[PDB]
RNA sequence: UCGGAGUACAAAAAACCCUCCGAGUGAUUUUAAUCUAGACAAACCAGUCAAAAUAACCAUAACAUCACUUAUUGAUCCAAAAU
């Protein structure tokens, strides 16, 4: 028969992110009593120290994939006072724009009640859903 | 006829049934104002 | 139980087991759980279902009333769109 | 597909168009039954799938209507990705 | 502080009641419940009183 | 009985008498900073990186690259002070800041985070992607040089492949134009690798593009060593890794080992292995670029079956495990009427012998 | 006499599954009367706060640090009112999946 | 008769006409559904949890909440309602 016929019919796809694009991946479900929830794939989280912002997309196993600081030169040369509600959307609308590079289209925020009421980071949220990248990241199939 | 029936009677009260929970909705918010408008007359009236 | 009956010298059978139970051809026995229709008002959702639901019986139990009842109730019956004439008979059973 | 005489021209283009993912590379469309334990009753399926096909490619009031539970996040990841595809430069 | 237990009946047509204890020094109670036969949010009334 | 402690307690360092004089945080957020840098070190107890896989902890990734550019410190952080400083003293800046309505440029955001920190950003979403573990399983190398790869999708329509993009087959049937900043001094070659589609070895991968021996950046210019194929992902397992690897080396690498035919659509032939390449030409190439894409089954991708590959379009499922039943009872006990059902074979009424 | 009522049998509030047990989903890993321990990964929390497993797989228990609900207002005013260098810890109770999520398999030649 | 603490110090169970608290329900609205894996507990009867899937609300929750929340409850048969 055909050389190229053969099949291998147990297919095994070693991609780490094709059951999270699937969206039949594991979701971690859990935990229930300590804050945030980890029922996630890619969270989103927002450091606003006393000098800079920083945001930053995580891995369920915590690891860094894609992160945008004003601790950068590249938003610092181009930024003025890295701590204000600009500086927030800046860095909101750097992060949408590299998320969409690296192929990241959803993602969770899970803010304090008191942080989500503010300012700069609800300006961050609408910088993100302006640019594309979605939060609410999407129910798993036969969860 | 009795299942028509039964349909036919079924329809007629769910055609209505929006009506009946936005007057219900507007009852019961008139109560509660009238019961905090009272509360609040009755607590101006002892402050004097 | 009337093991020995008087007119025809046969064995007889008690009718409040066939009133409230039902015994599948395999030897199992079902029945309603009791007070499923007490106070429901009083009770959650989860535990009407519960109360609602159909139970089976245990071996004790099953030749309990085995022995209560004769060998007509144990007969094999073809009724017209019998409801459990799919559990009338057991399989996959590994013992 | 392209040799079935019964049904109208517009009718196999239908089905081309639309049962493309179930036609073989020879061009025979396969209809597939498992359910039942009777070949019977597998042969009935089968051609209750051909009739509704046949049906749905006949009938010229079919509006397309599609489900939004598993779309949204197709037209989602469609959008982001023409968000990146708006670059406008020549080249080839 | 003696309570009631007082039968609705749902206002959507079809036959469907149930059973909820209120308070007696309240007035005819009317809520918002779930008619399984419509699968809808429907306003149920206090049809007949049951038990004290 | 007790055991005594194998290491330092968590809260045993601070003085428990005397709270008062103790300064104490007020913040719920102050708190979280906290103990999310605590849940990162490596306590002597059981925990949940170990058991969920932290891949070993610390590991000492070879580095196989290009050295990182040499700047001088002192005069980097003279400048950035000094453009600081000028930037701050501007007064139309400061009432933009105040009013909130200031923009940014993007582009010119990207420009220099791609020229300073976008290859070590590359890096880890290399690392997160898993491309290093299936390319070498032991090397890491930073992609120094930035590599610009475009598909056309029209006359004027072009389609960029940046770091995990995704990409239709559709779109990227024909061959990507290729840029990266080179002297005309210096060797490239460029491969195009498909980790995941191979339908026979689990860990082997496709070639699709292998041009060697480029000069500068003229990529159409050298020679191709392998014809370029359309992305081929079964239309069940789908989101397949594509990745264009850039090396660059010193000699003018010759083989004939690794040289395909004219036509090259025998997947036979078209079985590769980056480890075992990168092994038998280590001592010249150096790899510097890096640009993947990830790609799904599309309308295109049974064509490229038919008419290129000569065969047939193969078709995969998603299938899950079978529920899980507990060894049937002869009795079991307060079990629902269904209890039966979970055990039947099939929905048929079989008559034995009636 | 005077005491009454003393009499009442123990409601088995303990754990079920130990710590390598091979559990499948749903299987109850612990029920408890106070929170002793915590459900982690692929464990839920039912109303009576016992302890499910959501996944076939490993039980595991270990020693994690507490961040509470910050809507949760007694949990919150301990933590404001702990010291600065204090973290909280509790023992959580994990299950690790075995059997992977699903697998590709071929169906037919198209 | 039911629940909590000690007896019964660390998985479970564990008695006394042993030592102390309690319950035979209130207040409020979010009026809290169906179906089903797998489990706890248990002589039996009873009691408890619960993933996935379904129709209505945010298109991001629904386990009703509080009073130490744990106890606030009664089997068949038989009688009544409108089934
Ligand atoms: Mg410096
Ligand atoms: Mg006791
Ligand atoms: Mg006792
Ligand atoms: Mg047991
Ligand atoms: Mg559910």
């Amino acid at each position: 028969p055909v050389e190229n016929e053969a099949v291998a019919p147990e297919f095994t796809n070693r991609n780490p992110r094709n059951l999270e694009l699937l969206a039949v991946a594991r979701k971690e479900r859990g935990w229930g009593t300590v804050w945030p929830s980890r029922e996630f794939w890619h969270r989103l989280r927002v450091i606003r120290t006393q000098h800079h912002i920083e945001a930053l997309v995580e891995h369920r196993n915590g690891q860094v994939v894609v992160s945008a600081s004003t601790r950068e030169w590249a938003i610092k040369k181009h930024l003025y006072s890295t701590r204000n509600v600009v500086a927030c959307e800046s860095v909101g609308r750097v992060l949408a724009e590299r998320c969409l590079e690296a192929g990241i289209n959803f993602m969770v925020y899970h803010p304090t009640p008191w942080e989500a009421a503010s300012d700069s980071i609800k300006r961050l949220q609408h910088a993100m859903t302006e640019g594309g990248v979605v939060l609410r990241e999407p129910r798993r199939i036969y969860e | 006829q009795k299942r028509q029936a039964r349909e036919q009677l079924i329809e007629e009260c769910m055609a209505k049934m929006p009506q009946m929970i936005e007057n219900w909705r507007q009852q019961q918010q008139e109560r509660r104002e009238k019961e905090q408008a009272d509360k609040d007359r009755r607590a101006r009236l002892q402050a004097e | 139980v009337t093991y020995f009956s008087s007119r025809k010298g046969k064995r007889k059978t008690v009718k409040a087991v066939i009133y409230r139970f039902l015994r599948l051809h395999s030897g199992l026995w079902l029945r309603r759980k009791a007070g499923y229709k007490k106070k429901l008002w009083k009770k959650t959702a989860a535990r009407k279902r519960r109360l609602r639901e159909f139970v089976f019986c245990n071996k004790t139990q099953s030749k309990l009333l085995d022995k209560m009842t004769t060998s007509f109730w144990k007969r094999r019956n073809w009724y017209a769109d019998d409801p459990y004439q799919k559990y009338q008979d057991r399989t996959n059973l590994k013992v | 597909l392209a040799s079935a005489d019964w049904i109208a021209e517009p009718v196999r283009l239908k089905l081309a168009v639309k049962h493309k993912n179930r036609i073989n590379r020879s061009g025979e469309l396969i209809l597939t039954s498992e359910c039942s334990r009777y070949q019977f009753r597998n042969l009935a399926d089968c051609l209750q799938k051909l009739r509704d096909m046949i049906a749905e490619a006949s009938q010229p009031a079919k509006e397309p209507s599609r489900e939004d539970a598993e779309l949204r996040r197709s037209r989602i990841e469609n959008m982001n990705r023409e968000r990146l595809r708006k670059k406008r430069i020549s080249s080839a | 502080s003696k309570t009631i237990l007082v039968k609705m009946m749902s206002q959507a047509g079809t036959g469907f009641s149930f059973n909820t204890k209120r308070s007696r020094l309240r007035e005819k109670l009317t809520l918002l419940h779930y008619d399984p036969v419509v699968k809808k949010k429907v306003l149920f009334v206090e049809q007949k009183k049951i038990r004290s | 009985r007790r055991a005594a402690p194998l290491g330092p307690m968590p809260n045993e360092d601070i003085d428990v008498s005397d709270l008062e004089r103790l300064k104490k945080y007020r913040s719920f957020d102050r708190y979280r900073r906290r103990a999310e840098q605590e849940a990162r070190k490596p306590h002597w107890w059981r925990t949940y990186r170990e058991h969920f896989g932290e891949e070993s902890g610390p590991k000492d990734r070879v580095d196989i690259g290009l050295p990182p550019p040499k700047v001088s410190r002192t005069q980097q952080l003279l400048e950035r002070k000094q453009a600081l400083r000028e930037l701050r003293a501007n007064v139309e800046e400061e009432r933009a800041a105040r009013l909130q309505t200031a923009r940014i440029p993007l582009e010119a955001v990207r420009a220099e985070w791609e020229r300073t920190c976008g290859p070590y950003h590359k890096q880890r979403l290399a690392e997160y992607c898993g491309l290093y573990r299936d390319l070498f399983h032991g090397a890491t190398f930073v992609p120094r040089v930035p590599l610009h790869v475009a598909y056309a999708v029209g006359e004027d329509d072009l389609m960029p492949v940046y770091h995990g993009n995704e990409v239709t087959p559709t779109e990227a049937a024909q061959a990507p134009e290729v840029t990266y900043e080179a002297d005309e001094g210096s060797l490239w070659t460029l491969l195009l690798t498909n980790l995941d589609g191979h339908l026979l070895e689990p860990d082997a991968e496709y070639v699709h593009w292998l041009v060697t021996n480029i000069p500068g950046n003229r990529v159409t210019e050298g020679q191709e060593t392998c014809p370029y194929l359309p992305p081929f992902p079964a239309r069940g397992s789908g989101f397949h890794r594509f990745a264009f690897l850039l090396f660059k080396q010193d000699k003018r690498i010759d083989f004939s080992g690794d040289t395909r035919p004219s036509p090259c659509y025998q997947l036979a032939q078209r079985t590769f292995h980056t480890f075992d390449f990168y092994k038998k030409h280590q001592d010249a190439m150096t790899p510097a670029g890096l640009a993947f894409f990830q790609c799904r089954w599309d309308d295109s991708v049974t064509r490229v079956f038919h008419q290129l590959l000569d065969m047939r379009e193969p078709v995969f499922e998603f299938v899950r495990p079978p529920p899980y039943h507990p060894k049937q009872k002869r009795f079991p006990h307060r079990q629902p009427l269904r209890y039966l059902d979970r055990y039947r074979d099939s929905h048929e009424p079989t008559y034995g012998i009636y | 006499s005077k005491n009454l009522g003393g009499k009442s049998p123990g409601k088995r509030f303990g754990i079920k599954k130990m710590e390598g047990h091979y559990v499948h989903a749903g299987n109850i890993l612990a029920t408890q009367r106070h929170f002793r321990w915590h459900p982690g990964a692929h464990v839920g929390l039912g109303k009576n706060k016992c302890l499910y497993a959501l996944e076939e797989g490993v039980v595991r228990y270990t020693k994690e640090v507490y961040v509470p609900n910050p809507s949760n207002s007694e949990a919150v005013d301990l933590v404001t009112r702990l010291p600065q260098g204090a973290v909280l810890y509790k023992t959580f109770v994990h299950v690790v999946p075995a059997k992977p999520e699903g697998t590709f398999k071929l169906v037919a030649m198209l």
